[PDB]
DNA sequence: TATAATGGGAGCTGTCACGGATGCA
DNA sequence: TGCATCCGTGAGTGCAG
């Protein structure tokens, strides 16, 4: 929760935060390939009592040495009025840090 | 052993077929819809390798105690898919081809080799006049 | 110097057909192929079979290979051979050898004479995906077509039924070979459905239409959905060695991660994993440590239900199951000292 | 001729006269090189010192092939080889495009001659026809590995830009010798502005502790453990990922 | 200059399209293929030096 | 205008082209929303 | 570049440098463990993490593409020991 | 699968200097 | 034989891009 007190409850950094190297602006997920877990890691989960679980973390954070104070955020859906993008994307965001 | 000298040689026709592993019969890539490898293709796995280490292609033999076995079903080794970067394939010519750099390498080497000229071994080559080989006798304008 | 001037000058060579000439030879091909299983029904060998040998007669030795279909390796041998039991025949039966030959020698000239036709129709498909030459032997390639199926008794010209192959065969090369992923001819032919509906839409709505706006006008069975993804598979490649600046020293290819080998960290976290956790398997018990380490693999993963758990592992069926449960119970009381695990779950 | 019943002969001979490749993979084939020597070499006795002069440049070509046993018909394909898929890759790219290699395009240009080619063979067709599809077939080949070299060279459809050789990897200031071989990026290694430090000693320089962290992320690492400020070197990695 | 290189595009397209189709049935409208103008420009604009 | 070579057919529509794209009022363009500039090119002139 | 999280390129007149000086082993590093020697590059990397000295490297990832790229022109290059018989730098994965 | 149709289309420009291989008085 | 004349091959580094 640490790793989140910033980001609302959709995934975007609230506006007027202070992001530093390291730090989720958007948090995505994206599903397992054919390395859905193999033995070596099924079983360090059977210890841990969660098993795999199918989505990942794919969430964009700061690259090094950059940061600042998020001043805007744009959110294009499709399936919103206005807005259609380049096929197969449902959905960009992005987000302007000063 | 400990590598000292390196080599470099003509590769005669017989042993560009002693690298391959796969005579690449169609032009296809890679499946429009499972955006996988089309089977006798450019990237086929049957020839050149597995896609993802010490699994076959189909779903058959899924890791490392198998290890060299071709499966049945769709017939890919089961190795590291680093060699998808080191099998050789090959394309069989159905009339026989010039490597451009013994032809157009100025002097050219075939074109010495042969006392051709540089523009014979060009009109031979794109076809532009033909050259006798045993003219069973014929004769052009009173001179055989 | 220009492979297309040449091969416009060698077809300027072979002379047009007059209307004689082209019901001549087109006659003599029909009938030498009547001849030929006539030919066929006499000796009972197979009308290909000795349609490749005519062939081949003809042509001259200068080319034969063992045809596919044919049953037997058609080498200079079996074309002696079989051109033997062939003039072995009375003259009136033997009759036919000669109408065959006539008939491929005509079918030569008849193709030979018409490519100046063909080059006068891929002229203009140039300019989807297949080359000026690749698109005119494609075309001669029907040309071929054309003539084993023309019945010279219609009347009409031959222009007229080759036009129709020639360009059958163009349009099913450019659809076949052009993109880098091969697509279906049929998916191909709906894609350009979108194009040329699309333009309409965009030449009526003066802007470009959306993939709703599409849908209607495409029809029933036709959602904004479906247009998308059909969009994206008719989605051609991109070049890794597309220029990066107006100098030339960047590839597109070169900012592109290598995302299927390991990295040395991976690389390094395997390693270090797949033996501190043989560094707890022998901390409390190495035979239990090891019916478990066969429930699933060190290397390969042995794991199916309750099969071979039943065969060889000493101890009964459901008993396995069970230091199953205290070889995993003893491991999450092991590591809540050698805590050192934790972290690899990311 | 059956209408006239007559047998025609047209003064025509059975010469053996070829074109392409064909030709001279056969001529290069029937070359007792030993002779040839001979020859040259008795011909090296010569004046006018021309024609001693091109003995030489075709013996040094002969010798060569004898010392090293090449057959000169080796100059000549039969099977073109193909270059592991992997060093020529189709790859998709973030938004699950596609991104290829010019060899691909230039392999599925060949494939498709020798393709329509094997089929213009058996459906016995003019030479004028099969004339323009063994040309044509040179001219993929080498296009594949010397494109540009001779006449035209191949792009693809809807710009002008040459499609990468085989040779045009291998060669040129961005070729495989001089930006792989000869000098390759590296790991471990960092840039940044320089600024005097008059305070320094001869044998010193200052660096920023940040470039220092990542330049030696290893060795901080393991010390990390080696005291304690994290228990493994694997949770000592997620410490030093967000600042 | 680039604009004169899309027209010339265009009426490439359009009299192929004429000497073909049907020669009394047919349009402004449907003799022309904006498109090859179209890139034209954007391509002037996207990607010129 | 299309007009027929022989019949003195006449067909006339207004057929949309696409979108040119228009200058600001600093002299600039946006480009997928990019701004971006038109440099001039000087050349060797036209004449004998 | 910086956005990739690059590396800096130690080109041809940089190689001069660490010839120039004698540098045998800092240059070996910097076109095998540094670059694209795969195995003793993953090797070094647990090498330091571990607190053991770097393994002594391999062949370079990058030569292997040179040798496929000349077959792949008709061109037989061998690496040869010293009594003049083959070396296998692919380590069987290329034979049959 | 059948009126008849029978030889392309775009060049691109303002470098230079050397070395080699070829043509020609 | 000696000398035009054409064709092919070169033309700095790293970084931002
Ligand atoms: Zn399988």
């Amino acid at each position: 929760e640490a790793a989140l007190r910033d980001l609302d409850e959709e995934g975007v950094v609230r506006i007027g935060a202070e992001v530093k190297p390291g730090d989720i602006l958007v948090g995505r997920t994206s599903f397992k390939g054919e390395s859905e877990p193999t033995p070596e890691e099924r079983l360090l989960r059977s210890i841990f009592g969660e098993k795999a679980r199918d989505v990942k973390d794919t969430s964009l954070r700061v690259p090094p040495g950059e940061g600042g104070i998020v001043v805007r955020t744009v959110r294009l859906r499709r399936g919103d009025p206005g807005v259609e993008l380049k096929p197969g994307v449902r959905e960009v965001v992005r987000v302007y840090v000063a | 052993k400990e590598v000292r000298k390196v080599r470099i040689a003509l590769a005669s026709p017989e042993k560009i077929r002693s690298w391959s592993y796969g005579e690449v019969e169609k032009p296809e890539t890679i499946n429009y819809r499972t955006l996988k490898p089309e089977r006798d293709g450019l990237f086929d796995e049957r020839i050149f390798g597995p896609i993802k280490d010490y699994e076959c292609a189909c779903g058959k033999y899924k890791r490392q105690r198998f290890e060299g076995k071709v499966c049945e079903r769709c017939g890919v080794e089961v190795t590291k898919s680093i060699v998808k970067r080191y099998r050789m394939g090959h394309i069989e010519l159905a009339t026989p081809a010039a490597h451009i750099w013994f032809v157009k390498d100025v002097p050219s080497k075939i074109g010495t080799l042969l006392d051709l000229s540089a523009t014979e071994l060009e009109q031979v080559l794109y076809f532009s006049k033909y050259i006798v080989l045993d003219p069973k006798g014929a004769i052009l304008n009173g001179v055989p | 110097s220009d492979p297309v001037r040449q091969y416009l000058h060698e077809i300027g060579q072979v002379p047009l057909l007059t209307l004689e000439e082209e019901v001549e030879l087109a006659r003599k091909v029909e009938e030498g192929m009547e001849a030929i299983k006539k030919l066929s029904e006499i000796t009972g060998l197979d009308p290909d079979l000795i349609r490749e040998v005519v062939r081949a007669k003809i042509l001259g030795s200068a080319r034969v290979r063992h045809i596919p279909g044919l049953k037997e390796t058609l080498d200079p041998k079996t074309v002696e051979e079989i051109d033997q039991k062939l003039k072995s025949l009375p003259k009136e039966h033997k009759r036919y050898l000669h109408i065959a030959r006539e008939g491929e020698a005509a079918r030569q000239h008849l193709i030979e004479a018409n490519l100046r036709l063909v080059v006068s129709i891929a002229k203009k498909y140039t300019g989807r995906g297949l080359s000026f030459l690749d698109l005119i032997q494609e075309g001669n390639q029907g040309l071929i077509r054309a003539v084993e199926k023309f019945e010279y008794k219609r009347r009409f010209k031959f222009s007229t039924y080759a036009t129709w192959w020639i360009r059958q065969a163009i349009n099913r090369a450019i659809a076949d070979q052009a993109r880098t992923i091969r697509i279906p001819v049929h998916m191909v032919e709906t894609i350009n459905k979108l194009s040329r509906t699309a333009r309409q839409l965009q030449q009526e709505l003066g802007r470009e239409p959306t993939y709703e706006e599409i849908a209607e006008a495409m029809g029933p069975g036709w959602d904004a959905k479906r247009v998308e993804e059909t969009l994206k598979i008719a989605q051609e490649p991109v070049s890794l060695e597309t220029p990066i600046g107006d100098e030339k020293d960047s590839f597109y290819g070169d900012f592109i991660p290598d995302e299927h080998l390991p990295s040395p960290v991976d690389a390094a976290t395997q390693s270090l994993l797949s033996e501190e956790l043989e560094k707890a398997l022998s901390k409390l018990s190495e035979r239990e440590a090891m019916v478990l380490k066969l429930r699933k693999g060190l290397i390969d993963g042995r794991e199916h239900t309750l099969e071979e758990v039943g065969a060889f592992f000493g101890v009964t069926r459901e008993r396995i199951r069970q230091i199953e449960n205290k070889a995993l119970r003893k491991l999450k009381y092991h590591e809540s000292r050698t805590r050192k695990l934790r972290d690899f779950l990311d | 001729d059956l209408v006239r019943n007559v047998v025609r002969v047209v003064e025509s001979y059975d010469i053996d006269a070829r074109m392409g490749a064909e030709a001279i993979q056969q001529l290069l084939k029937e070359l007792d090189l030993e002779a040839l020597e001979k020859e040259l070499l008795e011909e090296m006795k010569h004046p006018s010192r021309a024609r001693r002069a091109k003995a030489r440049k075709r013996l040094e070509v002969v010798r060569a092939f004898l010392d090293s046993g090449n057959r000169p018909e080796w100059m000549i394909l039969e099977a073109v080889p193909v270059l592991p898929p992997d060093l020529r890759p189709m790859v998709q790219v973030d938004g699950g495009r596609f991104a290829t290699s010019d060899l691909n395009d230039l392999y599925r240009r060949l494939i498709n001659r020798n393709n329509r080619l094997k089929k213009l063979l058996a459906q016995g067709a003019p030479e004028i026809i099969i004339r323009n599809e063994k040309r044509m077939l040179q001219e993929a080949v080498d296009a594949l590995l010397d494109n540009g070299r001779r006449g035209a060279p191949v792009t693809n459809p809807g710009s002008d830009r040459p499609l990468r050789s085989l040779t045009d990897i291998l060669s040129g200031k961005q070729g495989r010798f001089r930006q792989n071989l000869l000098g390759k990026r590296v790991d471990y290694s960092g840039r940044s502005v320089i600024v005097v430090g008059p305070q320094l000693k001869l044998h010193q320089c200052g660096l920023p502790k940040r470039m220092a962290l990542e330049l030696f992320k290893p060795f901080l690492l393991k010390k990390m453990e080696e005291k304690g400020i994290a228990p493994n070197v694997k949770a000592a990695r997620r410490m030093l990922e967000r600042q | 200059d680039q604009f004169r290189v899309g027209l010339a595009r265009l009426a490439r397209g359009v009299r192929e399209r004429m000497l073909m189709g049907s020669e009394d049935s047919l349009t402004p409208a449907k003799l022309v293929n904006s498109r090859p103008l179209e890139a034209a420009i954007r391509e002037f604009f996207s990607r010129s030096q | 205008q299309l007009i027929h070579k022989d019949t003195g057919l006449i067909k006339e529509d207004e057929v949309f082209l696409g979108h040119i794209p228009l200058m600001t009022e600093d002299g600039s363009f946006i480009i997928n929303g990019a701004d971006r500039v038109i440099v001039s090119q000087i050349h060797r002139s036209p004449g004998v | 570049g910086k956005a990739q999280f690059g590396g800096q390129r130690f080109g041809e007149m940089e190689v001069w440098a660490l010839e120039a000086y004698g540098a045998a082993h800092t240059l070996q590093e910097m076109l095998t463990l540094k670059s694209d020697d795969i195995e003793g590059r993953n090797a070094a990397y647990e090498a330091i993490i571990k607190g053991e000295d770097v393994p002594e490297p391999s062949v370079p990832e990058s030569f292997r593409v040179l040798v496929k790229e000349l077959q792949a022109l008709a061109l037989d290059v061998q690496t040869l020991d010293e009594k003049d018989n083959p070396v296998d730098i692919f380590e069987g994965l290329a034979s049959k």
